[PDB]
């Protein structure tokens, strides 16, 4: 499968396991409430 | 340096003579962090 995405990334990120949408994504991310599942994907207002 | 050819790179002036802007060093998993200059502007650009 393939992917277009941009060509000023770096090595450093691709040299250990990581995801391939770039974006670090989860479950085990949070516990608590339930609203706050779908911005740790889908909100880029906020921080990797 | 210790053996004149050490990463060397085919521009004619090798940029690691020029004033360095930054620093990295290893997370707590391994992996390379990038700290920037421009970090200070959230400390040294106080109103202070």
């Amino acid at each position: 499968e393939f992917v277009a995405m941009p060509v000023s990334t770096d090595l450093q990120y691709f040299r250990t396991a990581c995801n391939p949408r770039g974006r670090a994504s989860g479950m085990l991310y949070m516990g608590d409430r339930d609203a706050d599942i779908e911005a740790i994907m889908f909100d880029h207002t906020q921080s990797d | 340096t210790r053996h004149a050819g050490d990463f060397s790179t085919v521009s004619e002036q090798d940029p690691r003579q020029f004033p360095p802007q930054g620093i990295f060093f290893y997370n707590k998993d391994g992996i390379l962090t990038q700290l920037t200059l421009r970090d200070a502007m959230g400390t040294i650009c106080h109103s202070s």
